[PDB]
DNA sequence: ATCAATATCCACCTGCAGATACTACCAAAAGTGTATTTGGAAACTGCTCCATCAAAAGGCATGTTCAGCTGATTCAGCTGAACATGCCTTTTGATGGAGCAGTTTCCAAATACACTTTTGGTAGTATCTGCAGGTGGATATTGAT
DNA sequence: ATCAATATCCACCTGCAGATACTACCAAAAGTGTATTTGGAAACTGCTCCATCAAAAGGCATGTTCAGCTGAATCAGCTGAACATGCCTTTTGATGGAGCAGTTTCCAAATACACTTTTGGTAGTATCTGCAGGTGGATATTGAT
């Protein structure tokens, strides 16, 4: 009889969690039906986005298994991910190669 | 042969640190430059996971006070908590 | 997958390249 | 011995959905949950700040919206909020 | 008796350590200034492992970022050498003082 | 007819100007450009007038706050002359862009 | 009714001496012919960002009219919280 | 003509405690409105987090005092701390 | 024998007010006794601290009336104050008096 | 050029650390059924924002002129990069107990309600006054000579 | 080190704009003083995981030799400051028009709440394997000649 808010979301992120998480995190006294799917999909969406990615520089490394350094190297050569997380430190990512040009050697 | 605990991040360890950096060449007062740099780094975040630890009545320093110290800071750290 | 991914992706334009 | 929840579950289904074939180490996995809970505090802080703006008691998916359009950058922010409304749509076309 | 001329060892350090993701600080010295900065503000504390490994990961991150900015002012004044000077405007302009 | 040499004009606004707190920018012409961005962001939009001074006064201290900037980066450079490098190295190391 | 005079090139009307003035209140005392463009292409991104937020306050509000109110939580997010205008 | 508050009235005592002949522009008014409404805001919300970081549904004078340690710095936390406390212990100890 | 809890305090920030701020906010399900002691108490003490440097530039300006001017030199010229308020701006306070000694004319 | 030293690159191999997979147990999500709370819809204000215009300071544009700054060039001296060794410090791996966290228990403290009382806002009114803006005249600064 | 052009200083002298200070005044909020709920400090205890401490291992301190970088001195071109001159556009202070924020009252949805039914997600555990080393040999890079 019982189907998670999630499957008929059509969503893999829990809308049932999300939306506890917004009730024991004094946002609001109250917390709208769609609130939590919306919420939860655009947790999703990003989660997507990231992996997606990861996954392609995983690729590129002859490698199956994503990294912190495959999720470095994915943030920092997008745009708009790299903005959303300019604030953040992924553990374990190091840094994109990059030499300033006119330290390059001259023949 | 004993030496104070901040001469323990040596020329070398800063070298690399540098060199993660992108930088070719280091004047030799970059050494100490750096070492004060590290230390109030070091002030500033563990004073702010004490006083995490100090309000959650704590004797250890947990992964999340140091996370909770980081955000506060805006040096977010992924990977620890939270 | 089955979600509405971005199609093109650029780089972020850096000082000093 | 008590329960220590975390996303991983779902992190690990989106995965398979996108790279089938992929894995992902522990530490990874540590800055996708990292990630998340982020995004999370972000999006429901804005919420909660735009229905205090407005006087309002409740955060529905509109204060989500909106948070998302100030949170997000450019591209990422327009596929948001359509995976947004569309996972609002399938739910509100379920009996 | 062959010999690699100045800079050439310190562009391959630099490709070297961008492709790499390992702590550069040895581990015990760093517990050590924790330990001894931490005893300021509380005496007789503990640290998870996993405390000191967060605070290790933080201060490397910034210590790399700083010497790009660094690097930055350095080329700037056209030069190729990081100087404390770099290293202090580089704070200034970030809002770190002055 | 007696002129003053080169800087010591600039010199002297430079005191007066950092003596006075008033809009350094005309009040109309600003009101022009925020109608514009805002009605190629939305049309049929109105302003409070203290929404549009509200703008003035946050874009008027942001910029004096660059220009602080952009001068300490011509000085490292050891010039007294800013240029577009000072002002772009100055928001690279402010974070506002990559 | 009469509809709104087009509004074009207004980015102009931060005239040179405008931009003077305000690298004298920021200690300058030199300035290169490029900086007047360089300054003007600043200023538009900074306005637009903030513009742009203020109005997606506005437009969840369900207004036609932008508020101080609008301008100041828009600084505020952007890190440049302003006194004295409200909040 | 709907009440709009501020903190003018004791804005304006506490002037008047500390510099008796001195009056305050209804623009500098404005600024120090700003500034109090900024620290009450920035010390509720350490206090909030703090509190929900040890699983706590109370704000007591133990996460304000805390909050006030992380915001403020050495010496105005040192100051604002015995006010707090002097506050507090009279106003327990006058009932 | 009606007290304000300010005067029971010895305050003259509004206890009250504090109490239901925190209320309306959303900072957390309840609110202890202390809280909004303790927190009209700090607010009063900054805002004593600000006027008494602030009245002080108003008489060293020869003048009877804080401005906004006066509030910005006395945040700026104050270390404590300067970094509390290093991301804030002050409406109508310009800048301190401050030029990089190489610009100076002269040897 | 050539020649060699050393770094770098790719294929293959393989042990186990660190993944993926599997299970039962229960906290926490969903289902149902009343129990409250809200957030438009309608319907009016007055506030205030747009507009448009007239007259006049006030600042803007543009052209001329040359002071002095930037940036190219050269060059000497010093200051960091490189490099060859062994010893000293860190890393690794194997035990005692601090103290985190698990949990239940009961009271001091906080909520909920609905009274009564007083504060703080405002509108209105007047009532006072600090200071901006102006104007000389005495005094300081700058740049020619 | 003399002088004159012209900027700056400071003490007088106004007329308000804006501040202060009455009201009277009321409406919402803060306070009062029981009725009810419950969160969190308290005390106990178990079992992680943190500190300590002694063999295994490579990283670093060291001093020397010199490549090439930094910064000093010089110089010429030409950019940017100063300023004079002409005048367009902004500032200022009205008036009238209305669009639209802002209120206050019915509520029919919408969400909270209290209780029960169900199962998704976690924590042990129990396997499976991606890949970090390691080796071998080819080729590229760098710097000497
Ligand atoms: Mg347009």
């Amino acid at each position: 009889k019982a189907k998670t808010r999630s499957s008929r979301a059509g969503l893999q992120f829990p809308v049932g969690r999300v939306h506890r998480l917004l009730r024991k995190g004094n946002y609001s006294e109250r917390v709208g039906a769609g609130a939590p799917v919306y919420l939860a999909a655009v947790l999703e969406y990003l989660t997507a986005e990231i992996l997606e990615l990861a996954g392609n520089a995983a690729r590129d490394n002859k490698k199956t298994r994503i990294i912190p350094r495959h999720l470095q190297l994915a943030i920092r050569n997008d745009e708009e991910l790299n903005k959303l997380l300019g604030r953040v430190t992924i553990a374990q990512g190091g840094v994109l190669p990059n030499i300033q040009a006119v330290l390059l050697p001259k023949k | 042969v004993l030496r104070d605990n901040i001469q323990g991040i040596t020329k070398p360890a800063i070298r690399r640190l540098a060199r993660r950096g992108g930088v070719k060449r280091i004047s030799g007062l970059i050494y100490e430059e750096t070492r004060g740099v590290l230390k109030v780094f070091l002030e500033n975040v563990i004073r702010d996971a004490v006083t995490y630890t100090e309000h959650a009545k704590r004797k250890t320093v947990t992964a999340m006070d140091v996370v909770y110290a980081l955000k506060r800071q805006g040096r977010t750290l992924y990977g620890f908590g939270g | 997958g089955g979600y509405n991914l971005r199609p093109r992706t650029y780089q972020p334009q850096r000082y000093g390249g | 011995r008590s329960r220590k929840e975390s996303y991983s579950v779902y992190v690990y289904k989106v995965l398979k959905q996108v790279h089938p074939d992929t894995g992902i180490s522990s530490k990874a996995m540590g800055i996708m949950n990292s990630f998340v809970n982020d995004i999370f505090e972000r999006i429901a802080g804005e919420a909660s700040r735009l229905a205090h703006y407005n006087k309002r008691s409740t955060i529905t998916s509109r204060e989500i919206q909106t948070a998302v359009r100030l949170l997000l950058p450019g591209e990422l922010a327009k596929h948001a909020v359509s995976e947004g409304t569309k996972a609002v749509t399938k739910y509100t076309s379920a009996k | 008796p062959h010999r690699y001329r100045p800079g050439t060892v310190a562009l391959r350090e630099i490709r070297r350590y961008q492709k790499s993701t390992e702590l550069l600080i040895r581990k015990l010295p760093f517990q050590r200034l924790v330990r001894e900065i931490a005893q300021d503000f509380k005496t007789d504390l503990r640290f998870q492992s996993s405390a000191v490994m967060a605070l290790q990961e933080a201060c490397e991150a910034y210590l790399v970022g700083l010497f790009e900015d660094t690097n930055l002012c350095a080329i700037h004044a056209k030069r190729v050498t990081i100087m404390p000077k770099d290293i202090q405007l580089a704070r200034r302009i970030r809002g770190e003082r002055a």
